[PDB]
């Protein structure tokens, strides 16, 4: 899965 | 000045990494919270003979979604060169891949971009 | 399932370790498989993967420097293992070369690879 | 032989594609099935004049992924190249992009690839 | 859609596109100096009618690096997104792609990105 | 969005 | 080929 | 660089 809190490690 | 040290992406997403003699990167990316949750292992290789002319040193890494309290079933890597200097870099691409059906692998990586500085955000 | 001797289509090969806790690490040789074209390869992937059928997630990278050649460059591999009578690992790569500043727009190839445990 | 004609992958999805003498590509993608509702508007762009010495042809094109029928708010770019020879084929990598809000903008963007001949998978062998 | 207009990039090469209502655009990049020799045709696809929740406008397009003047046996396709707001935005990823060999095909595609603005830097 | 029926386009 | 001309028009 | 002696273990 894409889960959201994985935002921020990908620069997003 | 070197790849070993605290890296932070413009978001403060840390990782804190040590380039061994011999080509490895070893150790961990957490969030900008930094609370265990959201810690996870990175493990890759650079060069560790990088050419004299100025151009930068190859790298990768990858981290798995999985640490001892959530699992996203997904792992990215990161492909890039460091930059030396006084404003040291670590520019890069980046793949995230998800565990899927074979229906689904079709849609299972997805592609991005970030950078690196040692300046915390 | 994943830890084994790999292939992909022409022959290059790696073995591979998968760790108790989550590591890859391993030897990506060619299909010749002299010490020149022997690398040293490290990675991750989910440990626990689901039990719907999905793939498990992974990732690997081999920079390539041995202690008798240096592509001042490295590769990284995205993608998935795929159990069962016919195992496979589907892959992403993204290659990097050290470059100039003024070159590093032309730094990374992209490309794709599948390997799997038999011998072409 | 050359460009323009109907290509199919190995799922039988199939594009008509014209290759226009100073580099347009036109034409129109669809599924196996091939009715109305799976057509969509194809556009890019080659090299016209490619090089004399073995090399393939570079290429490339776009799909908006709406028709008068439905709309997945998302486009897919391939970018390959045309190579000839006693099966023609074009190899691909693709980027297929949904529009996203400003928070999901970096998982707006997939990567993959795949490959095309003249040959309809029903008839391959 | 508000895609229609002159666009640069960082280093002021720049694009003038029309986004027809048949979901076609259609135009020109040409370099920052924007000399004849530094003009290319572009086409490409949009979605003529996204999604009203705040979800920005998928696109692409394609330039083949040939025109009159010169080959360099080429092409790059960009995928990615119009952003609306006070200053509207694409961001894109890109695959640039040469004519090969086969022996050669392996490294025939670049990949990158870029962002594009209606403001000349 | 990427739905399911645009899988054969992309290969899979 | 990638010709260095072609950096500006890739955003490098 | 990318010599040609990688392109093997790059599928190719």
């Amino acid at each position: 899965a894409f889960p959201d809190y994985l935002a921020e490690y990908h620069g997003g | 000045a070197g790849i070993t040290g605290t890296w932070y992406n413009q978001l403060g997403s840390t990782f804190i990494v040590t380039a061994g003699a011999d080509g490895a990167l070893t150790g961990t990316y957490e969030s900008a919270v930094g609370n265990a949750e959201s810690r996870y292992v990175l493990t890759g290789r650079y060069d560790s003979a990088p050419a004299t002319d100025g151009s930068g040193t190859a790298l990768g890494w990858t981290v798995a979604w999985k640490n001892n309290y959530r699992n996203a079933h997904s792992a990215t890597t990161w492909s890039g060169q460091y930059v030396g200097g006084a404003e040291a870099r670590i520019n890069t691409q980046w793949l995230l891949t998800s565990g899927t059906t074979e229906a689904n692998a079709w849609k299972s990586t997805l592609v991005g971009h970030d950078t690196f500085t040692k300046v915390k955000p």
